[PDB]
RNA sequence: UUUUAUAUAUAUAUAAUAAGGAAAAGUAUUUAUAAGAA
RNA sequence: UUAAGAGUUAAACCUAGCCAACGAUCCAUAAUCGAUAAUGAAAGUUAGAACGAUCACGUUGACUCUGAAAUAUAGUCAAUA
RNA sequence: CUAGAGUAGCGAAACGGAUUCGAUACCCGUGUAGUUCUAGUAGUAAACUAUGAAUACAAUUAUUUAUAAUAUAUAUAUAAAUAAUAAAUGAAAAUGAAAGUAUUCCACCUGAAGAGUACGUUAGCAAUAAUGAAACUCAAAACAAUAGACGGUUACAG
């Protein structure tokens, strides 16, 4: 809006913001970085927990062990480690059931 | 990005911190002229 | 052809009148002084002096 | 990866052709499993005059003995495989092409393709194999 | 002239259509993995003549 | 940059599998068939390794 | 309301009048609907009909998110005396150049006179102006004393 | 078309059936104006 | 300092900015315009003599008094004659 | 062109042999650079479809070409390439799904010659590349097609 001359080739002020998107570019900004940077620890920590997983890391020689069972020491320490049935169930039989409901 | 940035500037500033770039990378034209190439030492 | 060409100075060209007698200085006629009196040939099929 | 093979042995022992042919195979093989790899199948092509009177280093082969070899593996062993065959006098001719495995995860060799048998299970036919 | 052009959507409608779209989606998605299930067992079928050791 | 070099990481890991497979859920698989079939260990630990293999 | 689409509609008119087809298809649009509405008005097409891309509709079919894609309106040509009653269909408001006439303005466009270089109103033909996202002839929009943008000619 | 029938497993196949006919005489100002030739 | 804003001028201290290929800066040229004149169907184009409006100048440059307002056809100083 | 290596053939230049009134040319011989590879400079071609890109539409036929089916047969349908066309356009040749009907954006042109020349500037190791006039001269200059003449132009007959 028009105004006195403030300088040599300055005669108009701000009067109002009609739209913040260059408010909100910043503040977005900086919440953005904040966020991806406890995101990406959560996530650094699932990845250094799956490496340790497969690092302390037989399925077929136990579960026939288990099937010829029905000696009892290590099949005990097997069951610690129809349960060859729940010990088999795959994720595919979730997906159908899924799609059928 | 420039779209996303038009639509929804939260998730765009979280797509880029996220992807490791910042405003300028999208906004600034680019090409991948030999000053960049140098610039940069992509080789 | 296009508008914006049109708008950077795209048009016809104009019908410009260039001067047949430069040397008077858009004068009618000037006073000079005759330095020499040359007798010429003219171009065929033209024949004179 | 898996990769089709086609060496060409040299024929030096008139009473055991097959000794030389053996040696090489075994060296292939050895050299695939040791680097996490699989051999497939070995064809046993046979005895074949070659086409034209082939030269490698000084010696002029006129015939060959031919093998077939299709086995999954990586591609810096299947260079390092080329290599050792490119180098040895006993092969004669080496050739590897890829066979792709993006449908069908099992395949057969190049012959058994051409003859009809798509997959090696129907090389060793299918009974008792819906289990 | 001066009455809507189309009859908008209900949210019912919408929440209708988009349950059929995830149905198409993991149905095509339970086919492909059914498939590579079925790939896998004929690979392993044929293991025992593929030479490991 | 955190979410590439995680990702790379992931591709790299051991017992990767190509073709959409998942190392439990074949193992998972394999042990069910041999369990179908039962309703030689050396050998099937080969058809196993031999599975591997072709996937890594 | 693509300005755009008026030409690609005008063209696809013209073309088809030069080869003589009895029905055509055009956009399904509050615009072009109007705009096909006008000329049926003036007697310029024979018939319009709501229909899909593959033709006009069997039975009453509402007009919805799901097949607003596929909808179409078929409008039927007249071809009268061994002439084709819709001959030149062409705009004046282009979309590089958008020409909006107060009334006034559209007066002296339609007595004659020739305003921002568009040939003056010929005695057949019909002038084509939207105001308020509503089109009419040049005559009705002088008589509502509406100032608006002057779109297209048809003769 | 619509509706209904029989038969078969809310739906499907066959058969029949169709409501759109109204009349009447009389009730100008038109606009601005772009020519080529050797 | 002014009646009055402003790097307009003078002083001080900070920031690194500002214009620019939609043409900066520099150079050449030019008094500007009209319900004025010419021309054209018109958009426009040309002129800026004559009528009228504005500016600048009164041989050249700077400064000063008076004044509401002048770097005045004033004064002072210098340049030219 | 700049560095390295390479150099079997071909082959500017050069050296000779022929032909010729003359050979500075065509033909012939030896043949340097170059053609080749690596690492660079440069960024010009009749770099052509002499035809910028995108979008909507536009009547046929014939082949293919690529998919989708249905039972080799449906001379099967959907697409794109190619060829000949209708309308349309065009000075015509001709274009033909664009040189058509429309919309949007960009680049380019304003008589011939002087002239892509001079001068300046920018870049390159350089050759050069980009940008790019003016004066002077003239009523010319060019495109398509027509009818002739002509060809060390073809074929057919007598
Ligand atoms: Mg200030
Ligand atoms: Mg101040
Ligand atoms: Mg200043
Ligand atoms: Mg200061
Ligand atoms: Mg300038
Ligand atoms: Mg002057
Ligand atoms: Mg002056
Ligand atoms: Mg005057
Ligand atoms: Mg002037
Ligand atoms: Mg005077
Ligand atoms: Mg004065
Ligand atoms: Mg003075
Ligand atoms: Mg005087
Ligand atoms: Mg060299
Ligand atoms: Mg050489
Ligand atoms: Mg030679
Ligand atoms: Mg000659
Ligand atoms: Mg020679
Ligand atoms: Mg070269
Ligand atoms: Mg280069
Ligand atoms: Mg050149
Ligand atoms: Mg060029
Ligand atoms: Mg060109
Ligand atoms: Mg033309
Ligand atoms: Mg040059």
């Amino acid at each position: 809006e028009a105004t006195r001359p403030l300088s040599k080739r300055k005669f108009f002020a701000i009067a109002e913001i009609i739209r913040n998107k260059g408010q909100q570019f910043a503040l977005y900004e900086s919440e953005a970085q904040l966020s991806v940077a406890k995101e990406e620890a959560q996530k650094a920590k699932e990845f250094l927990d799956k490496r340790s997983v497969r690092e302390n890391k037989t399925l077929l020689r136990d579960i026939r062990t288990i099937q010829d069972a029905l000696t009892p020491k290590e099949l005990l320490e097997i069951k610690q480690r129809e349960t060859v049935r729940q010990l088999l169930q795959l994720d595919i039989s979730g997906l159908e059931v899924n799609l059928e409901k | 990005l420039r779209y996303l940035k038009r639509d929804n500037p939260e998730k765009y500033y979280w797509t880029i911190q996220k992807l490791g770039l910042n405003d300028a990378a999208i906004t600034d034209e680019f090409n991948m002229d030999r000053r960049y190439m140098q610039d940069y030492e992509f080789f | 052809a296009t508008l914006n060409q049109i708008k950077r100075g795209s048009g016809p060209p104009r019908r410009k009148k260039i001067s047949t007698a430069p040397q008077l200085d858009q004068c009618p006629q000037r006073k000079g002084v005759v330095l020499r009196v040359m007798v010429l040939k003219p171009k065929k099929p033209n024949s004179a002096q | 990866m898996l990769y089709e093979l086609i060496g060409l042995v040299r024929i030096t022992n008139s009473n055991a052709p097959k000794l030389e042919a053996k040696e090489l195979s075994s060296t292939i093989g050895k050299l695939i499993i040791q680097n996490r790899g699989v051999v497939r199948d070995i064809v046993p092509m046979g005895i074949r005059y070659l086409p034209k009177i082939m030269k490698k280093d000084q010696e002029k082969h006129f015939r060959a003995y031919h093998f077939l070899m299709l086995f999954d593996s990586s591609a810096a062993v299947q260079s390092e495989i080329l290599r050792t065959l490119k180098k040895d006098p006993r092969v004669i001719r080496s050739s590897i092409v890829k066979v792709d495995l993006d449908k069908q995860l099992d395949r057969a060799s190049s012959l058994h393709r051409s003859l009809g048998k798509k997959s090696i299970l129907e090389l060793v036919n299918e009974d008792y194999q819906s289990i | 002239m001066s009455q809507p052009l189309l009859r908008n959507r209900s949210p019912e409608e919408s929440e209708l259509l988009k349950l059929k779209r995830n149905y198409n989606r993991s149905l095509l998605n339970f086919q492909a993995h059914k498939k590579k299930l079925n790939e896998l067992l004929n690979l392993y079928h044929v293991a025992n003549e593929f030479i490991v050791t | 940059t955190p979410f590439i070099t995680r990702i790379m990481a992931e591709l790299k890991e051991p017992l990767v599998l190509s073709k959409g497979y998942n190392i439990e859920e074949v193992d998972k698989f394999l042990a069910a068939i041999e369990s179908a079939k039962r309703e030689d260990i050396e050998k099937l630990e080969d058809r196993r390794e031999a599975i591997l293999r072709i996937l890594s | 309301m693509s300005l755009v689409k008026l030409a690609n509609t005008c063209a696809h008119l013209q073309n088809c009048s030069k080869v003589r087809v009895a029905l055509t298809s055009i956009p399904y649009t509050k615009l072009q609907l109007q705009f096909a509405y006008n000329l049926y008005q003036q007697g310029f097409l024979s018939s319009l009909q709501k229909g899909s891309t593959m033709g006009p509709d069997k039975d009453f079919v509402e007009v919805t998110p799901d097949n607003i894609s596929t909808r179409r309106l078929w409008v039927g040509l007249k071809y009268r005396d061994n002439k084709p009653v819709l001959s030149s269909c062409k705009l004046i408001s282009k979309p590089n150049s958008r020409i909006h006439l107060p009334m006034e303005d559209m007066k002296k466009l339609c007595s004659g006179v020739t305003i921002r270089n568009i040939k003056p109103l010929q005695p057949g033909e019909l002038i084509l102006v939207r105001a308020h996202n509503n089109i009419m002839d040049i005559n009705e929009a002088i008589s509502k004393k509406l100032d608006g943008e002057v779109l297209c000619r048809v003769k």
